[PDB]
């Protein structure tokens, strides 16, 4: 639709898409290395 | 309300007017060829109402000189009238002659001998069709030049990389531009009432020669259809002239390829209109003419109607957007920049071949006069005007 | 001194583009001829809209 | 710079060459000769004298 | 400059090349013509510098 | 690791074209090998070009399951993307 | 300031740097030894050069 | 990357640079190169594009090549509506992201 | 800012499609780029400020 007519800047910033909250995690040294 | 100056004009002052309008349209317009809108509304910030003096270009117009779009329109006119139809040798020849007066030429420099002498005409014309119609006298053909053309003017090649044809140079000048559609009004005006397919026959005998591609033949036929519609009409209908009507009349009949349709829809369901100018320097600050610019970037690539598609849709719209005021029409056509003269000499012959001839300001008038095509070329073209408004042997 | 320079040249509109157009011809002038150009196009005698506008 | 703009009507760096200049002369104007009038007479209770170029 | 010039007489234009050609330096290419921008804002420059002197 | 799935794509649609007959335009990216005009004993002949083509060895199971010109595609840019280690 | 005087060195001619064009055939001549595909649009490559 | 510093490279299997540089380091420098791109695209009259890339020599950054002419503004102007045009392509990466 | 987020936002189909793009193929050029966009219907704008 205009959800760019809804773009808050105090109240946050985010698109249409929800939340590409993909994310994995190893340890701190598999990570640096 | 609407234009209403005279009463319902009649069949001669109607072709007269429409090629005043069109040597008006291009003088006005031949200065700002080839920049963009922005640019053009802050070098005439009191708007563009006035024939400019000082031109600094490559090849400088001087004041009151038009270019060779409107010399081929005016040849086309007047070939027509001499023939009493579209037949092609007789209006090429015409072009050429058109073409080869006046000019002059440059030698070269080439290590071997080589020589390819340029010749500079004493106007302005599209590198395509210079090509095109210096080879007619270059001894070669011409119906199979095309042919060469499509695939000389490829110096495009490969253009590997580099996206947006900004440029007018990346632009594709050849067999689909504008050319063909902006000599389609006379005659299309020349057969009014002869039937459409008649009249499709005509205006592709008209092209035959330069313009074999179908999208340019579909420009050609938009235009010279509504030269023909408002030709028929009168101007005081206040039903029958709606832009409504000629635009969907145009969607129907004639609108055949699918782009054109595209545009012509588009055009057709975002359309407005815009109240009477007064004071331009506030209109060029105002949402106005910013919603106007919105809908002809919509039209067109980055502000240039170089695909005769786009060249027609952006002809209708400041033509429908003016509708009852031509030379706000004409005006607004002047100020959008790009390919300005052909865009404007277009919509200046449409709004006479509509209207008539009680439009055109006394100061344009008097510019032509002033000018250094003066009263000679002014009542040529006057003369070339009344030896139009009845011819139809064949 | 801004608004000055800006206030004169925002009257010879005609003489500048005058001499802006010669200029580009010939590259090079001598200040006898600017002179004349500039004398052929002699400033507004009133202030119409869009003189006022400018100023 | 001030014609540029004027004939233009955009800005350019141009105007950037021109304001230089004049601001080193605009404070000579106020500080070490005193022609302004900072302070009811034009006298400033202080001034950057040059040094000279053997330096 | 002057017997290039196919004359014998020195004119003024050929002393005014001559200074020139030490006081500024050697010629170079002229200013590309393919776009109205480079030449306009020059010219403009210039013939705003001189059309406020002579004011 | 990083592959350009679309020039594979390009030369599997071009051999495929090639070893049958077929114009190029018509092997969609998506047409089975039974319906281009190819029995079970001609699958095994345009696997072995492919390998052929690109010098790389399929693996057989994934070649088993072989039925749409992107599943060859991919099988074939999946090899490639494993190559140096 | 004394190889100046005239007679010794009296003009001075200045060779600019190339465009485009100039580019383009620069590097044509440079590559004919080398191994070249046939169909590099050198104009273009000189563009963004 | 100098006398140390450093911690731009991605591609050396030393404790600063991860081996295969992990993909959601990956989709985010293809949103900033894509949002870049796509503003220098529909910007009027920016100068135009010959080839877009991410992960040039490993590095966790795109390049965007840019050919331009040198004859519309020789070498030495400046407008506004150019510079103003600049800023909204800069902005456009981090905007984007 | 605001002009860069607006530009943005109204182009979002283009957006996502060059982004799958550039992350499918690594390196593209002017003209794939420009198909890409103008095949999803990209909106320009009318002037630089």
């Amino acid at each position: 639709s205009n959800w760019w007519a809804s773009i808050n800047r105090k109240t946050g910033i985010r698109g249409p898409d929800p939340a590409p909250a993909e994310e994995h995690t190893n340890g701190p040294a598999r990570d640096i290395i | 309300p609407a234009w209403r100056g005279p009463g319902e004009v009649g069949d001669e002052d109607k072709a007269v007017g429409c090629l005043l309008g069109a040597a008006v349209g291009n003088v006005l317009a031949a200065p700002y060829q080839g920049d963009r809108h922005f640019e053009v509304i802050r070098l005439r910030r009191n708007g563009v109402t006035d024939f400019w003096k000082y031109d600094i270009g490559a090849q400088p117009v001087q004041y009151g000189q038009y270019t060779g779009d409107f010399a081929n329109l005016l040849a086309v006119a007047t070939s027509l009238s001499a023939s009493r139809g579209v037949e092609p040798a007789h209006l090429l020849g015409a072009l050429t002659r058109a073409y080869a007066e006046g000019g002059s030429s440059v030698e070269v420099e080439d290590a071997s001998g080589g020589s390819s002498s340029g010749f500079l005409p004493a106007r302005r014309y599209s590198p395509y069709d210079r090509l095109v119609m210096d080879a007619v006298l270059a001894g070669t053909d011409p119906l199979k030049v095309p042919e060469l053309a499509e695939r000389y003017l490829a110096e495009t090649t490969r253009r590997h990389a580099s996206s947006s044809s900004d440029r007018p140079d990346r632009e594709p000048h050849g067999p689909s531009d504008l050319g063909a559609a902006a000599r389609a009004a006379p005659i299309g005006l020349a057969y009014r009432r002869a039937g459409g397919e008649r009249l499709l026959a005509a205006v592709r005998r008209s092209l035959e020669f330069s313009h074999p591609t179908p999208l340019g033949l579909d420009a050609a036929h938009v235009v010279a259809a509504a030269a023909a519609w408002c030709g028929r009409q009168q101007p005081g209908d206040a039903v029958g002239a709606t832009p409504a009507a000629l635009l969907s009349h145009l969607l129907n009949d004639v609108a055949v390829t699918a782009e054109q349709c595209g545009k012509l829809r588009l055009l057709r369901d975002n359309l407005f209109q815009l109240d009477e100018v007064t004071d331009w320097r506030a209109f060029y600050a105002g949402p106005q003419w910013a919603r106007l610019t919105a809908l002809f970037s919509r039209l067109s690539f980055h502000g240039l109607a170089t695909a005769g598609s786009e060249f027609a849709s952006v002809v209708l719209l400041a033509l429908l957007s003016s509708w009852g005021r031509p030379e706000q029409a004409v005006i607004v056509a002047a100020s959008l920049g790009g390919h300005a003269p052909a865009t404007a000499q277009t919509v200046g012959a449409l709004a006479g071949t509509l209207y008539g001839q009680s439009w055109v300001p006394e100061r344009w008038w008097r510019g032509l006069g002033e000018g250094v095509e003066g009263e000679a070329g002014r009542e040529a073209v006057v003369q070339a005007g009344r030896a139009l408004a009845a011819v139809e042997l064949a | 001194c801004s608004e000055d320079v800006l206030g004169i040249l925002a009257e010879r509109q005609e003489a500048m583009w005058a001499g802006i157009k010669a200029l580009s011809d010939r590259k090079e002038l001598l200040g006898s001829e600017l002179r004349d150009i500039f004398d052929a196009h002699p400033a507004a005698t009133s202030r119409d809209r869009d003189a006022r506008a400018e100023l | 710079g001030f014609a540029v703009r004027t004939a233009l009507g955009e800005e350019t760096n141009f105007t950037a060459a021109d304001i230089k200049r004049a601001t080193r002369m605009a404070k000579k104007y106020v500080f070490y000769y005193g022609f302004s009038e900072a302070g009811g007479a034009g006298i400033t209770t202080w001034a950057n004298q040059p040094y000279s170029g053997d330096f | 400059t002057a017997v290039r010039s196919g004359r014998q007489q020195l004119t003024a234009r050929d002393i005014y090349a001559g200074v020139d050609r030490f006081t500024q330096g050697e010629v170079r290419p002229s200013l590309p013509t393919a776009h109205k921008l480079p030449v306009l804002c020059f010219a403009a420059k210039e013939i705003g510098i001189a059309l406020v002197a002579g004011e | 690791a990083a592959v350009d799935k679309a020039k594979v794509l390009e030369d599997v649609r071009s051999i495929i074209s090639t070893q049958l007959g077929t114009e190029l335009e018509k092997v969609a990216p998506e047409a089975k090998f039974v319906d281009l005009g190819a029995d079970s004993l001609d699958t095994v002949e345009i696997m072995m070009a492919l390998e052929e083509k690109f010098e790389i060895a399929l693996e057989e199971e994934g070649a088993e399951k072989i039925a749409t010109v992107q599943d060859a595609a991919d099988m074939i840019a999946a090899q490639i993307a494993a190559k140096g280690n | 300031s004394a190889l100046i005087r005239p007679g010794r060195f009296d003009r001075i001619i200045y060779m600019p740097l190339p465009d485009a064009l100039g580019r383009a055939k620069i590097m044509q001549v440079h590559a004919r030894n080398k191994a070249v595909d046939p169909n590099i649009n050198w104009y273009e490559v000189a563009r963004a050069m | 990357t100098a006398g140390d510093g450093g911690g731009l490279v991605g591609g050396e299997g030393v404790e600063g640079s991860p081996d295969p540089i992990p993909p959601q380091l990956r989709r985010a420098v293809s949103v900033y190169e894509a949002g870049k791109a796509l503003l220098a695209y529909i910007t009027p009259d920016y100068e135009e594009i010959a080839r877009v890339s991410v992960c040039p020599l490993n590095v966790l950054t795109g390049f965007t090549l840019f050919v331009e002419d040198e004859d519309k503004n020789v070498n030495a102007i400046l407008t506004r509506s150019e510079l103003e045009g600049r800023m909204v392509v800069h902005l456009a990466g981090r905007c984007a992201e | 800012e605001a002009k860069a987020m607006y530009g943005l936002a109204i182009n979002w189909r283009a957006l996502q499609a060059l982004t799958q793009a550039l992350l499918d193929r690594g390196t593209i050029t002017g003209k794939e780029v420009a198909h890409i966009l103008e095949s999803n219907g990209v909106i320009h704008f009318p002037d630089p400020y």
